[PDB]
């Protein structure tokens, strides 16, 4: 694929000394650069990875895609309450295949609705088609045939072959309603576009267009007898078998009763018609030289013989080859292929193309796959999964995840993790450790986010990511709501300071009970010793209990020392007296600042009061 | 997403993203550091600061772990390399947002890059120059980011003649958490791995046969989910080279060749990595970028080509 | 963990297994003599436990024995199972010369026990002194 | 959907924001009255024509203006008196009381409070004394004041990305500020030529901090991107009578609600504004319909009937 | 007989929220017994997970933490409801078999013990009432009961109340075929209920009154309930097949009773004639033997169809004639 880098400004020209283009990946798949090491060439180009899919339409897509996915419980999984588990595990999975087939339709629509370009829509569509034929093929009777079950497999099928392709349009109904030089309806076009909707199962479209020139005109007049056929042969249109196979026995009984009884009978109209109406009677009867005959493409000869000759896929390799041969393989849409490789049972090698189409459908794709046992890991076999080791299905959405993760999209990401240790096989060790290396990407902005990201990590065990991320949190009210050990002393340090100087936060220490509960630690514990040795201060024994907290907390820990001082100082027994000798025994730039700020030498001082202090106790 | 003006007078020599992609490290010969800012409201790119950092061409920056502040470093042709942190206190534009918190002159000779190592190794760092020896440092205690020490010289060419203005060196550290330390180094036409020995010293575990010129870039990739490393070069003989490198003449280190390609006709210079080493890119003379993933056999082919 | 998590902690394991001396207790155990003094010990004559105190040291001595059989016999199959290869694997491997004290022939710890028929007699013999943990 | 008649004229509704992580859908409203000598700011439960329950009230002097949660707990109103006043919830004994007030919020004499929005701890108002607002929980003056900001009536106010603000004036203004700015004068100017038709409504976009809506004197809605010129990039016609207010669905804003004057509230759905199938959903008998509040499936307006509407089931 | 109550609700339990974990099932964890362990440790890989995401891990722990504690609660009392339930089950069997060897094993008079007998009607009334389509363990116990219980049968009061009950129990099996509920086993015993009650009691102005309000109920369901039936013949079981097969014949003959039929009517919409006459080919390979008595009770229901006036027309348009030539049987 080639794209072109920026459609505006192109940094090159002629092949004027082949300039050195240099290019980096950016963390965001929206979001890379371009650039160029020459003169006069100082541009920046922000350039995004080609076809990458940042729309809102495509993550719900995604999310819905993994709810199939994440719903499907053990059953995304395939065992190589007895005979039943068999049967159940296809129902279940059948019925997935059908949830991923809506929430393609759903995306594509909002695709069709909200858009700049519609070339999307038309690829989705297309994977829609190629997978309805899938489950039509392998997604209803489960290997048996379509006496198992006629209702659903017939519904599918007339769902799926009318909404591959959009025609009979309104838009060509009218075109022949329209167009002369033929009295009335009865040219080839006519008949050829009421056969056409028989063979699509478009029945009641197919009665409108009779009832709508000749039924009771030309016919009810010219001849009674065509008449009675073409009125009761509407009429078993009208009642065609869609639950019973038994019914339909009955019913291609009444048809080819009909078709024999017109068949040899009286011809009071034009030599044309004639034929016009047995052709119509032979095509609802079944014949394949006729089903044939007025087929435009192979899917609509293939649809016929399901519905008018056998009900049966025992056929469908006759029944394909015979409509190939009246109509081969349109390559100009990319589904036809893909639905005659699927009904001629090679059903593999469809995975890299599709994930060439869109990388998500391809990862469930194979998921579903992998689930009803179409595919398998064959491999046999050093320590992880992102390989061939596993499934080829495991490996797509593995790389779906990893994907995921550079889109930046914090929607998708528990999708991606989600997805990671869903994941089938791989050990949980295996998984700890991928998820070990992705987590620490996810765009976290809310609480919430890094809320779900811790949860992640105590869900898988990851401390040392849990303890990393919160370090980048880390880096004055951002600090108190910090409150390794070496940041811890410096806060330490910084409270012990703030309080030599000398407010909820303070109290809570000594909304406000959920905080109380939040935080029901040295550091802490010495700050909220401080205020309340400060509190004290502000309510004599009481404060003879304050000083010698404070001598206490100093033998713990020079700045503090020298604030003690100066506290000791403003203040002017035996026990008193043995903390100021511990004091003097344990007795720098910034030190004498906070001297002369308190001044506003210092050894002298604090020898002169401790003098002054002993004579006190002397006195006593 | 239209192109902008770097606001360099002399020619850009490398561009580089923070770890959230949102932000991105400008330096080029002006002697001048640039920072873009991606504004979250109306999305384009916009200048957070400018300024003049060396006395020479600075070749080489990168970003340091988010868990250790906003840390930048420079290389340049003066023979240094700077740190610098952001000071959120100042006003964007003013030239004064990030203060030098250091400088190491032990080089001798210029220097062609510089490169930090993985979080999970603390605050650390390698560069190499014309003198050809490989200097990794370390700041020992996180709390001072100005404490940086010099924790190992390596003499990774031997010979380097007095009379050649055609040199080129590359660094890339492995960004895998779950392996032994170790980084690739690319000189002239060689290409040397080194792994921390037992002995906390590095040791030569490996090299990267086949270049037949100038690497002019090299990358190690991001190895979360695989047990092997790969490691890509584009080289002046216009070859992108993918190495798959498996721990199991004195290694412990297998190389296997998995790719080459010449889909560039003339010399790729650039060579870059996804964030999850899913997608690997190249770019080169014929003004074209090229975006490559793995088969499933573990080949590589082109997705898409930008020009 | 070698299946699963990683191959760090499995060096822990290792150490663990092959430095506790539970497998040489264990190897012992297969012993003839341990068992034979064993039985000898629990096999006293019944004046003695009756005229005895509940405090008396042959009461302990008993109680232990069967606390120590009981443990053997609940830990055979755990060690045997993931025990005695890995130490084979490592004495292969490594160098160590250690003597074997075991009998190849008792394959189980009842091998060496099922040769003793007053032991069952004994026991229910014991069950008239009224020790309750005895009994 | 259902109407209760409360025996007041509703100037104002208001969901009560859902615990963090809730799994239910809104069930607790509050409402204001106006144009009554006593005046309430009253909460109401629907419980499981509906079941309501006034859980409490309180009298509030002057009409209600505007009306916002804040928190859980707390309710912001703006009086015709120009007092903002801070409501706090008690619910274990189903009361409210008044937790903090600024009675000198907008005053020329008295000039009505015309407009509240919050981002807690932020709250910033507007009125027609042209002032501007912000307020910070527990902090007795303004963090600022814009003195003097507009010369004409300033009828609305939303955050775009705080401290960045949008207002909306009586001559068709959305005007841009920032309290840390410098002077009395907006950063942005944004109009439609010819009518000056006054905005009386505004709500900023969920997801695209850039893009607002607003409502006007003529009835019509507005589509802005304040980074695409000065003209709206859509203008579309809607009710006969003015449009009172405008809001963005939450959690899915190609839905999109407006009431008016006229008697109707339309449910708009575009499922991008930049880059549309309308529903009526009050009956053809209906007086203004002055305030809606939406959240999730749950919708709730009040009427100069003395009417509530509610539905809990818009889209089922 | 006091084990027997629904007031309990040992079935329902309380959900709680669960805003987070909700994805955590017990896979792994299940004899239904679901270990502990197995939700253990998956819940606290998820935990490292989001710890390791560092988005707000601090607060959101204690949430997880009380979510664990109520989920291990949960798994206990799950386990709990199983064993008590399990339980209950043994206890009704048991008590099931006692009953049912006393009743046969019984030489006294009957007259005395028919008071027991309606006292053990009224008593199984409410439980079969509870448990009429629940669950289909404890009716199969209470089902055959009554079968056999109908089969082994002043005055004039004794006679009332068994009269209204047998049609109160008449309603309850009606309704549970309509819906297909249970399996093919007990789906049987409810044919020979209805079968001997159409038969013996409704079969003078006390036998109009009965009549008529019978032809009621079965018009309630309509073609709900004849289909179920219809689908129960020609199937995998035997027993049920055969019950199914001699139910309608029940049916239409008391329906004639009360020219034509509606019974007979629905049976030709449902399809019903026309597979059944597809079926008499190849007879002969059909024909003590189980399979013996089962093609009985189907040409004997043919015979019925051919006695009404309005059945010669449904009949004759199955080309009856053609289908038993290819049989070869004559």
């Amino acid at each position: 694929i080639l794209v072109p880098m920026t459609v505006n400004d192109q940094p090159i020209e002629k092949n004027g000394d082949k300039m050195p283009l240099k290019f980096k990946l950016g963390p965001l798949s929206y979001q890379n650069m371009a650039f160029i090491t020459a003169k006069d060439k100082y541009k920046l180009y922000p350039v995004r990875i080609p076809r990458l899919d940042t729309s809102k339409e495509f993550s719900a897509y995604v999310s819905g895609l993994f709810e199939i996915y994440r719903d499907l419980g053990d059953d995304r999984v395939f065992n190589v309450v007895n005979s039943n588990f068999a049967k159940e595990h296809n129902a279940t999975v059948n019925l997935a295949m059908e949830a991923i087939l809506n929430e393609l339709e759903v995306f594509i629509g909002r695709v069709k609705d909200q858009d700049g370009r519609v070339n999307r829509f038309y690829e989705l569509e297309e994977s829609l088609t190629v997978l309805n034929c899938l489950r039509t093929m392998y997604f209803i009777l489960d290997g048996q045939d379509v006496e198992e079950n006629r209702s659903e497999f017939i519904e599918s099928l007339l769902n799926w072959i009318n909404r591959s392709d959009g025609e009979p349009d309104e838009e060509y109904i009218e075109q022949v309603f329209s167009v002369a030089g033929k009295k009335v309806f009865e040219t080839q076009y006519f008949w050829k576009l009421l056969n056409q909707l028989v063979l699509r199962g478009l029945l009641s479209q197919a009665i409108g267009c009779i009832e709508r020139s000749d039924l009771l005109p030309y016919l009810s007049d010219t001849c009674a007898v065509s008449f009675d056929a073409v009125s009761d042969s509407i009429e078993l249109l009208k009642q065609y078998p869609k639950d019973s196979s038994s019914t339909f026995r009955e019913w291609k009984n009444l048809v080819l009763k009909l078709s024999q009884a017109f068949g040899s009978s009286a011809t009071d109209i034009s030599g044309e018609l004639r034929d016009y109406i047995e052709d119509f009677l032979l095509v609802i009867g079944g014949n394949q030289r006729k089903i044939l005959q007025y087929s435009r493409t192979w899917y609509e000869s293939f649809c016929g013989f399901l519905l008018y000759y056998i009900p049966s896929l025992e056929l469908s390799a006759e029944y394909l080859q015979m409509s190939l041969e009246a109509n081969v393989v349109d390559i100009t849409n990319d589904w036809e292929q893909p639905c005659v490789d699927i009904i001629s049972g090679k059903i593999h090698s469809i995975l890299p193309v599709m994930e060439s189409l869109d990388s998500c459908t391809a990862a469930f794709t194979a998921m579903i796959c992998e689930a009803k046992g179409l595919i398998e890991n064959i491999f046999e076999g050093l320590e992880d999964l992102f390989s061939y080791r596993n499934g080829m299905a495991s490996y797509m959405l593995n790389s779906f995840a990893f994907e995921l993760c550079s889109l930046g999209d914090k929607e998708l990401w528990p999708v991606a993790i989600g997805l990671i240790a869903l994941s089938a096989t791989g050990t949980r060790s295996a998984k700890k450790m991928v998820i070990a290396e992705l987590l620490p990407h996810y765009p976290f902005v809310t609480n919430d986010d890094i809320e779900w990201m811790l949860s992640i990590c105590v869900e898988w065990r990851l401390p040392e990511i849990a303890k990393e991320i919160y370090t980048t949190l880390g880096n004055i009210e951002s600090i108190a709501n910090f409150s390794l050990v070496k940041s811890y002393s410096w806060l330490l340090f910084e409270a012990s300071c703030m309080e030599g100087q000398k407010v909820l936060n303070a109290i809570v220490s000594k909304d406000d009970v959920i905080i109380p509960q939040d935080i029901l630690v040295t550091n802490s514990m010495r700050q909220t010793l401080a205020p309340y040795a400060v509190l004290s201060q502000f309510y004599d024994r009481e404060d003879w209990g304050q000083a010698l907290r404070l001598l206490l907390l100093l033998i713990e820990f020079h700045y503090l020392v020298l604030l003690v001082a100066k506290f000791l100082y403003p203040i002017f027994e035996d026990s008193v007296a043995t903390v100021i000798e511990v004091i003097e025994t344990k007795w720098s730039n910034l030190y004498e600042t906070i001297i002369e700020a308190d001044k506003s030498a210092t050894l002298l001082k604090n020898l002169r009061k401790k003098l002054n202090f002993k004579l006190c106790q002397a006195f006593m | 997403m239209q192109p902008f003006d770097s606001g360099h007078d002399d020619l850009v020599h490398d561009v580089v993203y923070d770890f959230y992609g949102r932000h991105v490290a400008t330096c080029s010969s002006d002697q001048h550091i640039k920072v873009f800012k991606l504004d979250k409201d109306t999305s384009n790119w916009e200048l957070s600061d400018s300024w003049r950092a060396h006395d020479s061409s600075i070749v080489a920056i990168d970003w340091a772990s988010p868990e250790y502040g906003r840390i930048i470093a420079s290389a340049s042709y003066d023979k240094t390399v700077k740190l610098w942190e952001e000071d959120p206190d100042q006003e964007e534009c003013s030239g004064r947002r990030w203060n030098k918190l250091c400088t190491l002159n032990d080089s001798k000779g210029s220097l062609y890059s510089v490169k930090f190592a993985p979080a999970h190794l603390g605050l650390k760092l390698a560069c190499l120059g014309n003198d050809g020896i490989l200097r990794l440092y370390d700041a020992l205690e996180p709390s001072d980011l100005r404490s940086w020490t010099l924790t190992s010289e390596m003499k990774v060419l031997s010979i380097p003649p007095a009379n050649h203005l055609q040199s080129d060196f590359c660094l890339s550290w492995c960004p895998s958490r779950f392996s032994p330390e170790k980084l690739a180094v690319s000189a002239l036409e060689q290409a040397i791995i080194y792994q921390r020995g037992k002995d906390g010293k590095l040791h030569v575990a490996a090299k990267l046969p086949g270049h037949k010129s100038l690497i002019r870039s090299i990358s190690w990739a991001p190895s979360i989910g695989r047990w092997y490393q790969l490691i890509a070069t584009g080289c002046k003989d216009g070859r992108i080279r993918i190495f798959k490198i498996t721990e199991k003449l004195q290694s412990n280190l297998q190389v296997e060749l998995l790719s080459e390609h010449d889909d560039h006709n003339g010399e790729v210079w650039s060579v870059s990595w996804n964030l999850t080493g899913t997608i690997l890119s190249s770019a080169g003379d014929d003004g074209k970028v090229r975006l490559w993933k793995a088969t499933y056999s573990n080949e590589f082919k082109c997705m898409s080509v930008i020009t | 963990n070698i299946s699963i998590d990683d191959a760090m902690a499995a060096t822990n394991l290792a150490t663990y297994v092959r430095l506790h001396p539970f497998s040489r207790v264990m190897e012992w155990l297969f012993n003839e003599k341990v068992i034979t003094s064993l039985i000898n010990t629990i096999h006293q004559d019944p004046i003695s436990l009756g005229s005895a105190s509940p405090d008396s040291p042959l009461v302990v001595s008993i109680l232990r024995a069967i606390q120590v059989m009981i443990k053997a016999l609940e830990l055979q199959e755990t060690y045997l199972h993931l025990v005695r290869p890995e130490v084979l694997r490592y004495q292969g491997e490594a160098g160590v010369r250690r003597k074997p004290v075991a009998n190849a022939a008792y394959s189980a710890f009842e091998d060496g026990i099922l040769s003793h028929l007053s032991l069952v007699v004994d026991l229910g013999k014991y069950c008239n002194l009224g020790h309750a943990e005895l009994t | 959907i259902y109407a209760k008649f409360v025996s007041q004229k509703i100037s104002k509704t208001r969901w009560r924001p859902l615990p963090p992580g809730s799994l239910q859908t809104a069930e607790t409203f509050a409402t204001g009255s106006w144009d009554n000598e006593e005046n309430y700011i009253s909460l109401w439960s629907i419980g499981d024509e509906g079941d309501h329950q006034l859980l409490c009230d309180i009298r509030h002097h002057g009409d209600v203006m505007d009306l916002q949660f804040f928190d859980q707990e707390r309710i912001v109103a703006a009086s015709s008196t120009g007092c903002v006043t801070v409501f706090l919830h008690h619910p274990n004994n189903q009361t409210l009381s008044v937790n903090q007030q600024w009675t000198t919020a907008h005053y020329h004499s008295s000039a009505p409070c015309t407009g509240v929005v919050c981002n807690n701890p932020e709250i910033v108002t507007v009125g027609e004394d042209g002032r501007i607002n912000l307020f910070r929980a527990d902090h007795k003056e303004a963090v600022r004041t814009i003195d003097n900001a507009d010369s004409s009536t300033l009828h609305a106010v939303t955050f775009l990305r705080t401290p960045e603000i949008l207002t909306v004036n009586s001559i068709g203004q959305l005007k841009i500020w920032d309290f840390r700015q410098q002077g009395n004068e907006p950063s942005q100017i944004l109009s439609l030529t010819g009518d000056r038709v006054p905005l009386h409504c505004v709500d900023r976009h969920p997801n695209q901090q850039h893009v607002v809506a607003t409502g006007g004197q003529d009835g019509m809605l507005s589509i802005w991107d304040v980074r695409q010129g000065t003209m709206p990039v859509s203008l579309l016609k809607a009710h006969e009578a003015e449009m009172w207010e405008v809001h963005f669905h939450p959690s899915n804003p190609e839905h999109l609600f407006t009431c008016s004057e006229d008697g109707s509230l339309w449910h708009w759905d575009a499922s991008s504004w930049l880059s549309i199938e309308i529903t009526s959903l009050l009956p053809s008998r209906s007086l203004s319909v002055n305030t809606l509040d939406v959240l999730g499936p749950c919708l709730v307006c009040g009427t100069d009937a003395e009417a509530i509407y509610v539905t809990r089931h818009l889209f089922s | 007989f006091d084990f027997i109550n629904t007031d309990y609700k040992w079935e329902e339990i309380p959900s709680p929220h669960f805003t987070y974990l909700k994805d955590l099932d017990l896979g792994p964890c299940i004899g239904v017994h679901y270990d502990i362990r197995k939700a253990q440790e998956i819940l606290a890989l998820k935990r490292k997970e989001y710890e390791h995401s560092q988005l707000a891990t601090p607060e959101f722990l204690e949430t997880v933490e009380l979510e664990e504690k109520v989920l291990i609660e949960w798994l206990t009392v799950r386990n709990r409801a199983n064993l008590l339930l399990t339980a209950r089950l043994n206890l009704l069997q048991a008590w099931a078999n006692l009953l049912l060897v006393m009743i046969e094993s019984n030489d006294f008079k009957s007259t005395p013990k028919m008071a027991f007998l309606l006292q053990a009607l009224q008593a199984i009334l409410p439980t079969l009432e509870a448990f009429s389509s629940l669950k289909s363990d404890e009716a199969f116990e209470l089902a055959r009961v009554a079968k056999v219980l109908l089969w082994k049968l002043e005055q004039f009061t004794v006679g009332n109340l068994i009269g209204d009950k047998l049609f109160q129990l008449f309603q309850l099996c009606l309704s549970a075929i309509s819906q297909c509920s249970g399996t093919p086993e007990l789906r049987s015993l409810y044919y020979s209920i209805c079968y001997r009650y159409l038969t013996a009691v409704v079969d003078t102005r006390s036998v109009t009154n009965a009549r008529a309000r019978t032809l009621k109920a079965i018009t309630l369901y309509g073609d709900r309930l004849l289909n179920v039936i219809c689908d129960d013949a020609y199937g995998s079981d035997t027993t049920c097949q055969t019950a199914a097969m001699i139910l309608l014949n029940a049916l239409v003959h008391t329906s004639r009773a009360s020219v034509d039929c509606p019974i007979i009517d629905a049976l030709n919409r449902l399809n019903f004639i026309g597979v059944l006459v597809d079926s008499l080919k190849e007879i002969l390979n059909e024909w003590a033997s189980p399979s013996q008595q089962y093609t009985s009770a189907k040409l004997a229901l043919l015979l019925q169809l051919c006695q009404t006036r309005q059945g010669a027309k449904y009949v004759l348009q199955a080309n009856l004639f053609r289908a038993l030539e290819q049989s070869g049987v004559f």
